[PDB]
């Protein structure tokens, strides 16, 4: 049937829920964003310059049996903010558990 | 739950500037059309559809507008959730299948100012907190309600003034969608102080995508929203209030 994904609300400004990436699933909080079409999360391979990465959850491909490498570089520009990295493939769980 | 297999996604290694530093969330899961996917990566919901993991290819948002409420919201994949709306859904067709883009007939401040007077294009965007409109029209709007500029197209309103502001109504598919001052203003806190933010931000989106108004969390909070990929339409019902 339909799958409920409960969301948190921070200050009526950020709404986000938990998903899983990998086998077993590594949990991340994401904005389910109807104004964009890509999924991304921080990498364990993030640059030391990336302060945001220091205090968010990081995906480790080595710990996932379903990971399939891609490696193609990406850059995404939103109205508020930008990021870059590389692509990967894995199973995404909603909710995380 | 659901397991979407073979999903392509970004492993972020650089995030310049400050926008992701203090964000509560780790990442973004985009749910618009494939047309605006960077690197043409097949989106999560598109993969979910291809893998037939739901029977109806629709998804729906409830967003609570009391910041301390539990639950904060719900995304329903493959259905709508009657717990969170009253009455029937009213639908509009998607115009441009890229964003969730629809025709906006007009925006009217109750005291008389009309924006988007002959109709315009808008998108329905869960990933922005505020309503967004053209800089010049939003400036007129903010003057009508007595808000004053803060920074980067945002405006604030004295909190003691909020309860006597005029309602603002967006006309979509020929129906009026009223926002009370309480709906279109947001409490913000920093360092033990409270202020009231105007829920409309001024921002000019250039052609070819723009100009565009954005129905953000301010709107979706009052009007439970259904995104329908089978019929390429958006549905609104009054949220639980
Ligand atoms: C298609 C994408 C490459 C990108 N989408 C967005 O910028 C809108 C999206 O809803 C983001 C989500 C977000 C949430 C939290 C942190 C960061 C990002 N909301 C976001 O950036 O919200 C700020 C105000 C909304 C304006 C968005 C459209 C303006 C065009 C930008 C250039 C082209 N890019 C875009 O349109
Ligand atoms: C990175 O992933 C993309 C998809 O996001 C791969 O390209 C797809 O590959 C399959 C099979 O080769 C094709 O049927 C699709 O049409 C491709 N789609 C697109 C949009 O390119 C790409 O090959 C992957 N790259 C690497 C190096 O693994
Ligand atoms: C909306 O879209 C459907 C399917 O494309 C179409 O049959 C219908 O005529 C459209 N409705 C309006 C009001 O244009």
């Amino acid at each position: 049937g339909p799958i409920p994904e409960v969301l948190k609300n921070y200050m009526d400004a950020q709404y986000y829920g938990e998903i899983g990436i990998g086998t077993p699933p590594q949990c991340f909080t994401v904005v389910f964003d109807t104004g964009s079409s890509n999924l991304w999360v921080p990498s364990i391979h993030c640059k030391l310059l990336d302060i945001a990465c220091w205090i968010h959850h990081k995906y480790n491909s080595d710990k996932s049996s379903t990971y399939v490498k891609n490696g193609t570089s990406f850059d995404i520009h939103y109205g508020s903010g930008s990021l870059s990295g590389y692509l990967s493939q894995d199973t995404v769980s909603v909710p995380c558990q | 739950g659901v397991k979407v297999e073979r999903q392509v996604f970004g492993e972020a290694t650089k995030q310049p500037g400050i926008t992701f530093i203090a964000a509560k969330f780790d990442g973004i899961l985009g749910m618009a059309y494939p047309r605006i996917s960077v690197n043409n990566v097949l989106p999560v919901f598109d993969n979910l559809m291809q893998q037939k993991l739901v029977d109806q290819n629709i998804f729906s948002f409830y967003l609570s507008r009391d910041p301390d409420a539990q639950p904060g919201g719900e995304l329903m994949l493959g259905g709508t959730d009657s717990k969170y709306y009253k009455g029937s859904l009213s639908y509009l067709n998607v115009t441009r299948k890229a964003y969730w883009q629809v025709h906006l007939d007009q925006v009217e401040v109750a005291s008389g100012l009309t924006l988007c007077k002959e109709g315009c294009e808008a998108i329905v965007d869960t990933g922005t907190s505020l309503m967004v409109g053209p800089v010049d029209e939003v400036r007129e709007l903010q003057k009508a309600i007595g808000a004053v500029p803060l920074i980067q197209g945002e405006y604030m309103i004295p909190c003691e003034k909020v309860s006597t502001l005029p309602a603002i109504t967006l006309k979509l598919g020929g129906k009026g969608y009223k926002l009370s001052p309480e709906d279109y203003t947001l409490k913000v806190s920093q360092a033990g102080k409270t202020l009231c933010l105007s829920g409309f931000m001024g921002m000019d989106i250039p052609p070819p995508s723009g100009p565009l108004w954005i129905l953000g969390d301010v709107f979706i909070g009052r009007y439970y929203t259904v995104f329908d990929r089978d019929n390429n339409r958006v549905g609104f019902a009054e949220a639980a209030r």
